């Protein structure tokens, strides 16, 4: 029929069907159209948009890592084909990320009315600028790196004032922001400091006797510990 | 015979996370 | 000369990169272009072509099953059911287009350029397979056409393999495996499926008794699949 | 200093050679000697021990199923019946001895020395597994004992895994898989088995959606096994 | 269900 | 009970059960006891005995190749090198015990009880085969004798087969196949190996029942495959 003649509920039903079918491009297109109608997303619609684009962008990020790795283990012929193929994937990745960042700037962030929603969407902006920064060369890198750091930093400040240390979004923001420091900024100390602080403050508040009730929090606490272990070994 | 599979032999990248608040 | 100006070696290298990157649409496009150059494919190229299109069509087969399942469980919502129908039909059209491209390749290039029996059996089996995938979603008289075409391709490959190839040949064994699936799933004939599969397993094990099994590891793996399918089917 | 004069590093290297050579009785003997020297096993050594005994016992479980199926399909021939019974009982005694050695190691060395929850779930699952293997061939009051011991070990591992591990942990997933097989096959409770497997699958999938799946390929492999059992059982 | 896409030889005679 | 109180029919039934159970050491033990009763083996008994030991010795040959391949990939660490050497020697000792048991059956029972030329050629080929398997792992000090013993058995089989059997007979063809493998791989004499295999093939192709045609052509194809591999 066409997305421009469809109600929000029909596009959401389409997104859910695409998700079950593991057709994430279809899922992303449906949720992009939902977002472009301009109304603040519900929690369910936010999750559908975020999962769709995580999978769409993630396929390209993973291909890019595979092709970059083959580029290094190599013959001028094979190495130039790998460079061209990588630039092919880079171009798709940049298009995907720019679409998401367009959605964030034009719809999601200016419609965010609650602090939890604002932290989430700022963390998302940081993430997708980080994904741009993973492949950005020379010049344009400085803008995406700065735009990533800025988005994370503002979410970091809201999260520490508005959220308890066991809150999964405060934990997840710290995790990804520390990854940004370690990998993009090559500041392993600050990355380790951020992750260890987040882990220590959460373990100080966590109800050890009802850990069953906080598996969303303990998941990211384990991820933070995993990264600290990996980085200090 | 009723077929079924039990677990087979099973025999490093930093982690990032997406929050899916239900 | 036209829009595609890579030579065969460049295309094969790109197919290999796309396979590592799990980008099977790219991989299939590369191997389709290799095939359309019109030369007999090497075993390595034949496998790249086969693996690429198996992954491309397999994604649609998987999605089709999921959506068709959802479509038949929506008892009340006439609108979840109409949208599920249209989405299933969108996936079917993709599947039909993918199978069409493969069947085109087989009839234009692959089968007419096959001179050894091993190559004819491999491509006729492939023809049977892709008509079988069409049969999984076809209806009415189109299903009659696809089912008969699948069976005729399998039967021809079957008779060639029986006359020209040993029972331990992996291509002959793989043909027996997929042909039995055809009988079981498409023709709904489980006795025919079980008889084909056990006979192929039995004749192979009898011959392997005489041989050193070290150079027949790929035959043994397919025999284990025949074993597994028989376990499920009875 | 006594009969076993090799040190742990030599035994572990011997075990890895035996594995590559598909000599699993040798592999198990090496890893049993490692365990009996009191070392708390590393993750590598733990996996070697588990792979060794899985294959040692698996060979006997497979032979037992073959001989049992021959014995039960032997109607008129009496002497064949009696010979099949005696052969089955000889294989049963081997299987019982293998499981006894594993359970001895678990009760004497492995479980008492497991201080980390992951190790305790791993070894309690193993205890449940080997009592399950004994239950496959036991009868009478002995079967009552092995079924109860298997359930108790699985249940304790299960509770620990849900308190201390995330749904996506591969040891927690593999425990859910084998506990569901225990309900399905040993307790003949297919709906409870499906319910267990479906909750484990669904809770892992929901958590997996937040994660980079490339770091959890061992989890996703087991989730596919859960899904395959669900397909078979429904 | 599943569907699918050296060294010198010596022989043992198994007469039937 | 025990093998020394079992009739031959019970031991054969035990061997067939062991084969189904993929318990080839049990299968060989049953058929060894059958052979040791001293009767000439039936066709079925001969097949069970040969298949059993093919698999028993074949497991060790395969393991020996795997460990040998590992050894040359770890030639720079002393503890792993000596572990590999000791483990290979353990496998060699099992292989040698298996082959010695077969060779003892051949010399004490099978070859002396063979009444027809076809049977004599079969068991002499088998003697050549199992001395060839000893030769595959033989120490430097023993290799000359095991290689000589293999050649002598194959040659006696070869002379009888040329006198008493049609070029098309699968046992004559199978002897030629394995003897040529002996020449190529053990005696490192590839010209003689190819000469032997080609002459055997060309002699059978000139003399080519639908059932006798099927069995002979399968081994003829194996001769062709080895010739192809060797002239490549």
């Amino acid at each position: 029929m066409g997305s421009m003649t469809m109600d929000k509920s029909e596009l959401v039903q389409k997104a859910k069907l695409a998700e079950q079918a593991e057709r994430y491009d279809d899922m992303a297109a449906a949720m992009k159209a939902v977002t472009e109608q301009g109304h603040e997303l519900s929690n369910e619609e936010r999750n559908l948009l975020s999962v769709a684009y995580k999978n769409v962008v993630g396929a390209r990020r993973s291909s890019w890592r595979v092709i970059s790795s083959i580029e290094q283990k190599t013959n001028e012929k094979k190495q130039q084909m790998g460079k061209e193929y990588r630039e092919k994937i880079e171009a798709e990745l940049q298009d995907i990320c720019n679409d998401v960042l367009e959605l964030l700037d034009k719809y999601l962030i200016p419609n965010a009315t609650q602090p939890e929603s604002k932290v989430f969407y700022l963390k998302m902006k940081g993430d997708y600028f980080r994904y741009l920064s993973e492949v950005a060369s020379g010049d344009n890198k400085q803008t995406t790196v700065s735009n990533s750091q800025q988005a994370y930093q503002e979410a970091f400040e809201i999260s520490k004032k508005e959220m308890q240390p066991t809150h999964p979004i405060r934990l997840g923001l710290a995790l990804n922001f520390s990854v940004f420091y370690y990998e993009i900024l090559n500041s392993p100390e600050k990355a380790c400091s951020l992750a260890k602080t987040a882990f220590d403050e959460a373990i100080a508040e966590l109800d050890t006797l009802n850990e069953e009730s906080y598996k969303d929090s303990t998941l990211i606490m384990q991820l933070l510990r995993d990264n600290l272990t990996l980085w200090t070994s | 015979i009723l077929p079924r599979i039990s677990v087979i032999s099973t025999g490093r990248r930093r982690q990032s996370v997406l929050n899916l608040m239900t």
